[PDB]
């Protein structure tokens, strides 16, 4: 399957398109909208390589109840790539998960 | 502990002056 790369840098495979799966009823990519009306759409993917975390947790104004997400940077570059989810109790499947945001990665989604 | 935070992606940050370098590198 295709790789997804860092938009910004183009020296890391992200994940790859067997990844990639739907968690709702809004097909594997649809447009969230954040607190401050920046507009994420976002790829939900079951794995991703070569990213980094910045900080713990956050249930606030998450788009996937049940989860609460961590912000996610390439390692290479620091770019903002998206978050990774992790699920608030044990009854929700998958536990975890990788939001990664269209306009982050190439090729173009 | 990290109380400045980004409005574009939720990236925070202990000191101010990186959470300026952060948001200018969204760009
Ligand atoms: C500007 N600013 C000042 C504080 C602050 C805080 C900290 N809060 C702690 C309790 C009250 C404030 C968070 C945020 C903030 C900025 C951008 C995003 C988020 C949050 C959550 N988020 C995604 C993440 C993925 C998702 O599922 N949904 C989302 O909405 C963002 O893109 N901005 C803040
Ligand atoms: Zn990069
Ligand atoms: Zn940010």
């Amino acid at each position: 399957s295709t790789s997804l790369s860092c938009k910004q840098c183009q020296e890391t495979e992200i994940t790859t398109k067997n990844e990639i799966f739907s968690l709702s009823l809004s097909g594997p990519m649809a447009a969230y909208v954040n607190p401050h009306g920046y507009v994420h759409e976002t790829l939900t993917v079951y794995k991703a390589s070569n990213l980094n975390l910045i900080g713990r947790p956050s249930t606030e104004h998450s788009w996937f109840p049940g989860y609460a997400w961590t912000v996610a940077q390439c390692k290479i570059c620091a770019s903002h790539i998206g978050w990774k989810f992790t699920a608030t109790k044990k009854d929700m499947s998958p536990q975890k998960f990788w939001g990664l945001t269209r306009s982050a990665l190439l090729p173009t989604i | 502990e990290r109380p400045f935070h980004c409005n574009q992606c939720g990236a925070s940050f202990t000191q101010k002056g990186n959470l300026l370098r952060h948001i200018k590198l969204h760009s």
